[PDB]
């Protein structure tokens, strides 16, 4: 899908995981600027509860960030837990 | 209260094939959680006591409530690098443990000189490409012990470099040359390349 998501400050952003989940492997989101682990499958690691991982039936996941602020802008990476990983980035732009 | 680290993660150096263990110790973890991230390729490895990567050589262990262990069996050279232990405090807390995977030297015959012949007075370059971690030094010497002749030409009994460049060859220089590859990880290896010089 798209690697550029634009979101008005205060509205929910939906970041597409542009990589397909394979078999029983996990889908995880990380923040690229600091390496902060965000979500592993539906478990949310980061304390910020605006972050939510949505599992779709067709194996394509989404990272929701509620009430986006300027500080949320930056690159996010979706990764499937094969070894080596299958991953795809998304630039979140805040306006 | 706020979880914190007990000491720093100890960093490890092993030959390939050994097992590496990185211990991340935390006091008062409370309701927080510990995740592992391989820093070289920003790969999520584990979350709490569950392994995320399907890499079957990697696992996590937790006995003492304070110590969170990452175990990498049968270390491969691509496992080399640093490993981030993340605590989901706000802001995040992290420590990093690093693995140096040593690999003993190996000379690649495809990319290295075979026995070769040169006409007298022509040029001839012998070359041994070597792999290993640390990157192996390459030393050229003559099996019979005579000094090699290279530009000051001058007589050295050893040359350090992958490519031994010989030019304006005379008949005395025929015979067997050794390239030795070493990186202080045993064993060093050598290739025997024979140079014939026609009239
Ligand atoms: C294992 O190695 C890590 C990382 O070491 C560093 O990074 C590697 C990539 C290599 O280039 C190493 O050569 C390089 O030194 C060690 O971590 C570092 O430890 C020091 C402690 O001496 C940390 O400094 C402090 O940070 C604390 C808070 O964490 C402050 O309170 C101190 O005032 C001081 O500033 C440093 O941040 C840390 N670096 C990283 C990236 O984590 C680690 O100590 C080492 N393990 C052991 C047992 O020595």
């Amino acid at each position: 899908a798209t690697s550029n998501v634009t979101t008005q400050i205060g509205t929910h952003a939906y970041l597409p995981c542009r990589v397909k989940q394979l078999g029983n492997k996990s889908v995880s989101w990380i923040r690229l600027r600091d390496g902060h682990i965000l979500t592993v499958d539906r478990a949310v690691f980061i304390a910020d509860q605006r972050f939510l991982a949505i599992k779709q039936p067709d194996k394509y996941w989404t990272l929701q960030i509620k009430y986006v602020q300027a500080r949320d802008a930056g690159s996010y990476e979706c990764q499937v837990s094969t070894e080596p990983k299958v991953s795809a980035r998304v630039q979140l732009q805040v306006v | 209260p706020d979880p914190e680290f007990i000491g720093f993660i100890n960093n490890v150096t092993y030959p390939a094939g050994r097992e590496a263990i990185l211990a991340c110790s935390v006091r008062n973890l409370g309701k927080n959680k510990v995740g592992w991230l391989r820093a070289s390729d920003q790969t999520v490895l584990a979350l709490q006591g569950r392994v995320v990567t399907h890499n079957a050589r990697i696992s996590v262990m937790h006995q003492d409530m304070h110590t969170w262990k990452l175990k990498i069996s049968k270390l491969r050279e691509s496992d080399r690098g640093c490993y981030m232990c993340q605590i989901n405090t706000s802001p995040m807390k992290k420590q990093v443990g690093c693995i140096d995977v040593q690999v003993p030297p190996d000379i690649i015959n495809e990319e290295s000189s075979a026995d070769l012949a040169v006409q007298e007075g022509e040029d001839a370059t012998l070359t041994c490409k070597a792999t290993g971690n640390p990157q192996p030094r390459v030393t050229w010497r003559r099996e019979d012990g005579e000094m090699i002749l290279i530009r000051k030409l001058m007589k050295v009994e050893s040359y350090n470099g992958s490519s031994l460049r010989l030019l304006r060859l005379e008949r005395r220089q025929m015979g067997a040359y050794l390239c030795i590859a070493s990186n202080d990880v045993p064993p060093a290896v050598s290739k025997r390349v024979s140079l014939s010089v026609h009239h």
